[PDB]
């Protein structure tokens, strides 16, 4: 009765959605065809139901290249999705923000908004939106900027959560990542309620070091991020000793309107062969969450200050142990919050344990904790992008595509100014107060 | 969707195209009769990008074979994998360009270009959502060069939005298969830098050396070289002809590899390349392919990359692999060769990954490097041109068709402007 | 005991009748030979019965070209029709109104009226007439004008409903459509109780987009229109929670004597493969009916004002939900009725669900709703015809056929004046009142 | 019902008619003996529109074969499919018109026309509800032209209500099979614009070009051309000889295609036209036929439509198809060729659809275009006429039969009036 739709833009969004919906169907014992042989309703928040025992997701799959969507239509989760949700374009933006925001996406945006409005009106207690999109791809950045603007125009005050894929400092599959990233950030900065920074480089490191898988496929990273998002929405979708809604997330983790970029982290992540030999203490897993090597963004947290933290626990958890572990974390020195925020934690506890996907890589654990942490180290990452942008702009490289596809140079200058202003605000927050 | 149209100009173009369509049909499991006997639905899920489903459940290539002489056309037609082309596409003339570019672009080509454009237009209207065109030709022969340039100009007039690919066989540095090829090469380059989205420079000398040294073949027939180039092109398009963990299309490659409108000339490369016996004695690992694709001895353009800088680089893999492995390999290769890359373009490697190997293999790879080394090529040609133009040798043959000296003056000036730009961006800071 | 005959004029009329009578025979479990192996009598309103278990339709099939009627006589519904009802001419009017109204039809009109009078006198509680005819064909327009004049002369005050086929703005199979359309409208404007605008272009669009059939045959459009008409007469032919007669239709949907041109719309229309994945909410299907893309006339309703609406529901329907959905519709802004009519709805509810024809294209649905809507946007359509007429009259094209076949030019001028007057009245209604 | 009577004048008329009746019988499954051996009842449901059921269950064509010489008549009679005509219909003379129109319309024809009209009247009375007449003739030969014009005038006197079709073989622009054909053509056109409901202009040159280029036949015998024209006529009538989702008749076509009484000359066209080998290599789709029927290279009248405007257009399909597909194709073709149509006639395409293909095929199509391009034809002829009339060449041959110069003066004046009207309506606004 508290619904929240899902929106998947771009190839990354669609693949992540594949993983996430596999995980959901496993959580609620739902067949790929929508049938089903502590639980409350629970699945009602993400599954709508027809007369028969068939349930459908509240998701929208939009892309400009029909390849991946066609794979979904042919995927084992074929009978699941309502066929109208699979909006396919004809020619992808091809890692060009201008195409993805002015030329191509502009011509299906209306149909996308139509389906969005249909699914919204069919629901009653709509909590908000979940956007799954990359950052470098043309469709992702462009269509996402357009979609966020449209939604903010239409649905003024409702939850809008985003899951970007922060481009890695060194592993850049595309070449024009800085341009698209800068443009999409400069645009989305005034509409997104709360983003969720995740990067593939950190996930590679985590998969190799912890899970002891040397050669991972994109499916594995998708499984990890799906686990994170499932932990995020378990509070809505399940009964817990201390529940929490997305509104609480945006309220607690966003001190200033512009600074709403918290990074993700999850634990425990160990191989099934290594499942034993460790009791998985709640304080232990909390320390694991706070370790710089277990974070999912390549940024040393010791270089910044945790402006806010949100720890969400599920499984056999007891509040006093959580309190003790959090107090111990506060005692440590290298974790220095901002002076003006003495209360740097919101906690969430759930009874439903995390579910391990058969054919997966993780081990069945009795407890799990996801930390969404808004820190100051992320500012440094922006600097890197800044740097690259200047380079690719000092020579006016690649500019002609963007210019000829519905954009002006002053827009690029303005986006650079906006990113510089954001970095300035981050520094301004980083200082301490007098008196 | 994203239907692609194939044009083959000149004798080399036609031979390469014949081998190419052979390879493509082998990939999709297409009988020589043109009907499907394959085994995997994914073959026919995107068969429409290159083929048209003629009635009674048959398939025809969406190609347009062009020539000014019936010889090689008929040779192909008689050969197997020839009886599947739709016969109306075989446009050919009788006079023959006589290895002259003036004939191929002013006098002789101006009479067939209209019918060629008509067939082009018919095919375009047959397609649902056109993606772009790929032209297969040479730069020395009169027909290929001249008529291809003419068709490119006309098409770009009729389609200023679609994408354009050219697979030109650039003249070798050492040998010279013809005598007047500098003139045709210069004029063709003029028209290409005018109205081409991307150009894939290829030399027969490098292919000779690769077949001899790497593959250990002392008897390379032209069939082998054409097979190699066709494998390269098929690997280029497989990113859209098949699903992939990180798919790419022609438009993405054009966006990533062309920072500036004129600087759209690419040297390709392929891997792995193993002998018949020396294959099992090597591990087929992503690092192995990656290191193979970065060296002088595996570039299909006769120019040592170390002489210049890699402005941009694209790489398309196939088959099942681990993305993190590719990422680490690209990172290492960009770190170790720091002096070989442009400073102001960080992370200058585009990556695409397919799910299907090109058959027979577990994993393959295709490299498309836009470097500053290739300028040497042009430099060489330019010099030669000046020589042959200073004494005005053979000048009368081109003059007699209406062309004038100022044409060559302008073309050489344009080429030197391009060379200046390439050098300027090589030592940018 | 409330009879209503059916009259099919022209090729379109006869084919539509084929579909409609197939649908009826399926509704009441009637064999093609009139035998039969919630229901009341029900079929008595449209089927008469002889001594044996054989029932016949109360229909008249009249045409001037024996081709299609001969096909009917050879059709699988051969034993059904009483042979006298199949009146066949010898030479069709050949898309010439003059032939269809002065020369040929004038010589069988008496026999047609004779059969009409026989079937009328055999019935007792005759509600009215159902005319099925195209608009462009010579027989349709001409014979229909003649028939309406004759019926109005004979049967003064009885229901006379028409189902024209409005010529599409761009898809015109004939060439002389404007002439015949203008003439037949100028004539029928003073006799027809209520027309029913439907066009083939809109049905093409609906079949492709909704039913996902790219290459439809005329049979499919005929099935759709038959479903519409069955929904129209289900109230007479079945027991419902709120029944309604054709007299109520003409009373409610006709504010002014000249303006009696309501357009049709039907829902739900989805493929059987898409039958699932949507629960078919009553409010949902109401919104579907009100969507401009689901209407069966190529006219954007947002360009006009709904002077009246009539929503007829059948199946598992509950009045309160209907009331709620209608209130929600009234709340919306883009649906702006005329100020002087604050009550823009008449509702009808039936218990009998719509029946899907085996070998059909639609899916078995539990609820259905047909909207007959009299709006102001239709005026614009007349303008288009006006335009074309002027063109074909500015050069006096094709005039000689009509002149030499029993007509005068002043008649054409008069028809143009009448159409202009109708458009003027539409505009006059379109204005708002002072004080 | 709607019985149709067939008249065949001149040698060309008789040959075309023989091929035509061959085709019709093949459609209806009629043995050469004239008895039915077919398989589908629909064949005999409307067999009566063209055939008469003679007793003992046989069928005879409702044709009237006319000539002034026994040669071609006897040739046909001896040939197969000849022994089914009722012998009394073979009216022929002995003198022969000598390729002169004066003989064919004043002296020689005036002696047989009475018997011809008697047989016509007998056949008319045999019919139940007469639909109209179709005349098959040429315009060059004396017999065909002259006697056909005479019969047309007489019939229109005796039947001012029925419908009249003429299939005239117009002289080719380039070649001239005879020498005096301008005179006969002018006089025949005079009589046609006088008293014909519709005229189907056809040239042998265009048929030559179609057979050679499209069908890839270097050896076109007259049988082939007559084969094609007969297929065209059969496709014209199949809309009433068979059921259809949107049926049409001759009267409908006359109504739709003749906005003004004089402007009733039509250029026909047919599709699809494929070679023997090049057939399976193409999809037989409604868009394909539609685009095929709109181009210069498929018009049976030697005049590029682009030189003028399509005043009106009719199109008759066959076989099972989807109406929406046809509608969309007509919409697209009218949109893309906006400059090629009359402004003040919106939606100028008449559509008819049959249920039976013409045998062997899945779907066919026939096009009947009334354009302003054809005026060029007349212009050409007019000019030639003036030339041959300025020197009064051959004038004595026509003079000797009672005709006078004022006859030619009036005919040329009438033709120029028609040309002026055609041009006037071409550039109307
Ligand atoms: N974490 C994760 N990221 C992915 C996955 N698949 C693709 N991506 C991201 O997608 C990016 C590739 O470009 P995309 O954003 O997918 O571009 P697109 O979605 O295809 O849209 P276009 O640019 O218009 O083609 C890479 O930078 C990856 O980070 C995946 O399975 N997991
Ligand atoms: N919706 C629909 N319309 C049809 C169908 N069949 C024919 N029509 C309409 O019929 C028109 C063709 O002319 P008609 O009105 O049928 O002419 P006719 O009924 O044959 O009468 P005549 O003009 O005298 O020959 C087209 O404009 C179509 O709109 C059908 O199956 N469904
Ligand atoms: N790589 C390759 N090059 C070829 C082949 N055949 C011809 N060529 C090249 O094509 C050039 C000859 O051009 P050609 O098309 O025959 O002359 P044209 O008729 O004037 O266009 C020569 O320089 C050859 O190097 C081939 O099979 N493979
Ligand atoms: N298309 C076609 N035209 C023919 C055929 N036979 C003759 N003709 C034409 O008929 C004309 C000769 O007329 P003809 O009837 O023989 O002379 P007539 O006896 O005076 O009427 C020539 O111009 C030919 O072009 C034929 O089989 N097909
Ligand atoms: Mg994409
Ligand atoms: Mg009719």
């Amino acid at each position: 009765m508290r619904e929240c739709i899902s929106i998947h833009v771009g190839q990354a969004g669609v693949q992540i959605g594949n993983a996430c919906w596999e995980l959901y169907c496993l959580e609620h014992g739902i067949q790929p065809d929508g049938q089903m042989p502590h639980h409350h309703d629970s699945f009602n928040t993400f599954f709508s139901e027809t007369g028969a025992g068939k349930h459908v997701p509240r998701a929208v799959f939009v892309d400009l290249e029909p390849t991946v969507i066609d794979e979904v239509r042919t995927g084992t989760y074929r009978q699941l999705f309502h066929p109208e949700q699979l909006i396919t374009g004809k020619e992808d933006a091809a890692n060009n923000y201008a195409r993805g925001h002015y030329t191509i996406g502009k011509e299906i945006i209306d149909l996308v908004l139509d389906r969005i409005r249909k699914l919204a009106d069919q629901c009653t207690g709509l909590q908000g939106f979940l956007v799954f999109h990359s950052f470098g791809g043309g469709t992702g950045s462009g269509f996402t900027s357009l979609l966020m603007e449209r939604l903010s125009v239409d649905y003024g005050k409702k939850s809008k959560l985003e899951f970007s894929i922060y481009p890695a400092p060194q592993v850049s599959t595309a070449v024009v990542e800085p341009y698209n990233s800068i443009l999409t950030t400069h645009t989305t900065l005034e509409h997104s309620d709360c983003a969720f920074m995740v990067d593939n480089e950190a996930i590679y490191d985590i998969c190799r070091r912890n899970l002891d898988i040397e050669r991972p496929t994109y499916t594995n990273l998708n499984r990890l991020i799906s686990q994170i998002v499932s932990s995020i929405t378990a509070s809505l979708r399940f009964d817990g000793a201390l529940n929490v809604d997305l509104t609480e997330f945006q309220t607690n983790l966003v001190p200033y309107p512009r600074i709403h970029f918290p990074l993700a982290t999850y634990a425990p992540v160990i191989s099934a062969e290594k499942a034993y030999h460790e009791q998985l203490s709640v304080a232990e897993i909390t320390n694991a969450c706070f370790e710089p090597a277990n974070q999912m963004v390549k940024c040393d947290p010791r270089h910044g200050k945790y402006m806010a933290c949100c720890l969400l626990y599920r499984g056999d958890v007891v509040p006093k142990d959580v309190n003790a572990a959090i107090a111990t974390i506060k005692t440590k020195r290298s974790i220095q919050f901002v002076d003006w925020c003495p209360t740097g934690f919101k906690v969430g506890i759930n009874y439903q344990p995390p579910t391990v996907v058969p054919g997966g890589d993780l081990a069945k654990v009795q407890r799990a904790v996801c930390m969404l942490s808004n820190t100051t180290a992320i500012a440094e990452a922006w600097a890197r992008l800044d740097h690259k942008f200047d380079l690719m702009y000092a020579k006016r490289a690649f500019v002609h595509w963007y210019v000829g596809e519905g954009m002006e140079e002053g827009e690029f200058s303005e986006a650079r100014e906006d990113m510089a202003a954001l970095e300035k605000d981050y520094e301004e927050v980083g200082v301490d107060s007098v008196e | 969707m994203r239907e692609i149209v194939h044009i083959q100009a000149g004798q080399c173009g036609n031979q390469i195209g014949a081998k190419f369509w052979e390879v493509i049909s082998d990939e999709h499991g297409i009988d020589p009769s043109g009907n499907y006997v394959g085994d995997s639905d994914l073959q026919l899920e995107r068969i429409s990008v290159y083929y048209n489903e003629a009635s009674s459940h048959k398939y025809v290539p969406r190609a347009i074979l062009v020539d000014l002489e019936p010889g090689t056309m008929d040779s192909v037609r008689s050969g197997a994998f020839g009886h599947l082309f739709r016969p109306d596409n075989f446009i050919f003339g009788q006079s023959g360009a006589g290895n002259n570019w003036a004939k191929g672009h002013y006098t002789e080509g101006a009479e067939l270009v209209d019918s060629v454009l008509d067939v082009v237009r018919k095919e375009c209207e047959n397609c649902d959502c056109l993606q772009g065109f790929q032209l297969t030709h040479s730069l020395g022969g009169g027909t290929g060069s001249g008529m291809g340039t003419l068709l490119i100009s006309k098409v770009r007039e009729e389609y200023p939005d679609r994408i354009m690919n050219t697979f030109s066989v650039v003249p070798s540095p050492k040998v010279s298969d013809t005598v007047v090829e500098p003139y045709n090469a210069t004029l063709s380059i003029h028209q290409l830098v005018e109205n081409t989205d991307e150009t894939y420079c290829i030399d027969n000398e490098a292919l000779y050396d690769i077949c001899f040294r790497t593959l250990k073949l002392a008897t390379p027939t032209y069939g082998d070289l054409n097979h190699l180039v066709s494998a390269t092109m098929s690997g280029v398009t497989t990113s859209l002809r098949f699903p992939g963990q990180l798919n790419a299309d022609l438009r993405k490659l054009a966006v990533n590899m062309v920072p500036f409108p004129r600087l759209h000339f690419f040297m390709p490369g392929f891997a792995p390349l193993t002998a018949r016996g020396s294959q099992q004695y090597r591990a087929l690992t992503v690092p192995e392919l990656t290191q193979q694709m970065f060296d002088a001895k595996n570039m299909m353009a006769a120019c040592d990359p170390r002489h210049g800088r890699y402005l941009t680089v694209a790489t398309v893999f196939r088959g099942r692999m681990s993305m993190k492995e590719v990422d680490e390999q690209m990172l290492a290769i960009q770190s170790k060769n720091s002096s070989y890359f442009v400073e102001w373009i960080p992370n200058n490697v585009k990556v695409a990954v397919c799910d299907i190997p090109p058959r027979g293999l577990k994993m393959s790879s295709t490299f498309i490097g836009n470097s500053t080394a290739i300028q040497e090529l042009f430099k060489r040609i330019s010099e030669q041109f000046t020589a042959m133009f200073r004494r005005k040798a053979f000048l009368h043959w081109y003059t007699g068709e209406g062309m004038d000296e100022m044409e060559f003056t302008e073309a050489e000036s344009n080429m030197n402007d391009l060379v200046s730009e390439y050098q300027q961006y090589q030592d940018a800071t």
